[PDB]
């Protein structure tokens, strides 16, 4: 759903480190809000 | 059912509501914790903002097991980045909280370990945004800290930025 860094954490490479900017959270919040 | 995105650690909400009868430890109330991004918006998204919480309240967000307090081992030894702000906007308070809470979820400082939480105080006069440290004796790691939130948060010039260390606070 959004771009993920290199050394960032995800789903695949879910080694990465558990760290998010500021527009990264933001992105995370919109998928419950615009759904119905 | 898809998958959450896992924050570096466990956080914990703390609310408190003034009562001159109480003692100030007995006004703290813990609310809930997290450790991902969507249960943090879903908290986020049903609690009151700063802006509209009661006349002498604070919430505060701290890593798990560690109370919101001087007396807390975690805190002994640390001291806090205050931030005070004069009567101003509402929208700019409670953008200035949230943006706190990303960083601190976000693990927006290099020295992580070093953080110990946030809190937010509505005195109505002057509202004071501050971050707990771990270790105040520290001038490195507190102002690593204070440069990433001069920056983070966009503090204007003429903001006051202050550092205090909890012993001496309690005077
Ligand atoms: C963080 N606090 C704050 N506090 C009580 O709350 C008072 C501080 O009020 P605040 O919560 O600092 O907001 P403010 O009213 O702005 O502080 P001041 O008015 O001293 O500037 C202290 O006088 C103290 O009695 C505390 N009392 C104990 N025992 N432990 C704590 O960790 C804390």
């Amino acid at each position: 759903i959004i771009n993920y860094n290199e050394g960032q954490w995800s789903p695949n490479n879910p080694s990465g480190k558990k760290q998010y900017d500021r527009e990264q959270l933001l992105q995370l919040r919109e998928v419950k809000a615009s759904r119905i | 059912p898809h998958m959450k995105h896992p924050l570096m650690n466990v956080w914990t909400l703390w609310y408190l509501e003034n009562d001159r009868s109480k003692s100030w430890e007995d006004m703290q109330n813990e609310i809930t914790s997290f450790d991902t991004v969507e249960d943090f918006w879903s908290l986020y998204n049903h609690i009151k903002p700063p802006s509209e919480i009661k006349l002498g309240s604070d919430y505060s967000l701290f890593k798990k097991n560690i109370r919101p307090m001087w007396e807390d081992a975690a805190n002994k030894q640390g001291g806090r980045w205050v931030i005070t702000l004069n009567k101003s906007s509402k929208t700019d308070l409670d953008n200035l909280w949230l943006d706190v809470l990303l960083c601190l979820i976000g693990e927006a400082f290099d020295h992580s370990d070093q953080i110990c939480g946030a809190v937010i105080n509505i005195r109505g006069k002057s509202n004071k945004i501050s971050i707990w440290t771990a270790d105040g004796n520290n001038e490195e790691a507190a102002l690593e800290i204070g440069h990433k939130l001069r920056d983070a948060l966009r503090l204007g010039r003429n903001n006051s930025l202050q550092y205090q260390l909890h012993k001496d606070t309690m005077v």
